[PDB]
This record gives C-alpha cells, structure tokens and sequence, in this order.
C-alpha cells in the first residue's frame, strides 16, 4: 500500500549499440616485373644519331 | 641473273672450300652447301651471334667505323664471314 505509481515510477533505458560485422580485406602489392637492358657506346650514338 | 648466283657457284667449285651459306639477318639459312647438316645447323647458329659480338668490339673502339668483313683462323680451318644489314656469307676455308 506505501509502493503507489506515484510514489514509484519505473523506467526503462537502453543504450544504442552498434550490430557486429565481420569482413575480409587482403592487399597485395603492385606486380614487380624482370626487365634486361644492355646499353653499349654504338646503341648510344646509334639513338643520340 | 648468272652474277651474284654464279661467283657463290664459283667460290663452291673452287678447292680447299668445305662449303658457303648464306646467313639471313635473323640468324636463318637462305642456301646452306656443306656436307653433313649437323655442322651447317651449327654454323647457322653459332656463327652469326660471333659477327654481332664482333661488330659491337669494332663499334664501341669508333661508332661511325661499322664491320665490312671478318676472317677468324683456326688451327686446322679458316671461318671467313661478310656481313651485310638484309643478309651474312660465311664460307670455311682449310689452310693450305
């Protein structure tokens, strides 16, 4: 008899949680190719020509 | 024509010559006249890479001064080769 509704209120409170997710990201780096060069005095003067 | 078709003719005719071929500028056999083709696959391949190497020694020491005719000489045979820009002569002498 003393626990009223006005003696008494009862409240309900959540907080906003955000919902889990699980995701998948791989880097690979940029492809690295071979290259052969072989510069001699004439292939040189031959362009420079 | 009878010339150029009759000198090679002529240079295969002539003794102590084991044969002439012509050598394409993408090291390929244009006429190949020796006896066994072993050896004259062989010189197809091998030789041409020597004239290119050889010219790249003349080159470097003046590069206005380009190869106008190689001769190496070996022990029992001589390797006379004249290269052009469209197409190489190699002929193999024996020494007399």
């Amino acid at each position: 008899t003393l626990r009223n509704k006005f003696n008494y209120n009862t409240r309900e409170c959540q907080t906003i949680n955000p919902s889990i997710r699980e995701r998948g990201v791989s880097t690979e780096p940029p492809p690295s190719d071979t290259i052969c060069g072989n510069i001699t005095q004439w292939e040189i003067f031959d362009a420079y020509y | 024509m009878s010339e150029v078709e009759d000198t090679l003719n002529r240079i295969k005719t002539h003794k102590t010559v084991l044969g002439y071929l012509i050598v394409n500028s993408e090291g390929g056999v244009v006429r190949g006249a020796f006896k066994d083709e072993e050896e004259s696959k062989n010189i197809a391949n091998s030789i041409p890479l020597l004239t290119k190497k050889a010219r790249s020694v003349v080159r470097d020491l003046d590069p206005t001064n380009d190869l106008v005719f190689l001769r190496i000489q070996t022990k029992l045979n001589e390797i006379m080769v004249a290269p052009d820009d469209e197409f190489s002569l190699i002929v193999i002498q024996t020494k007399g």
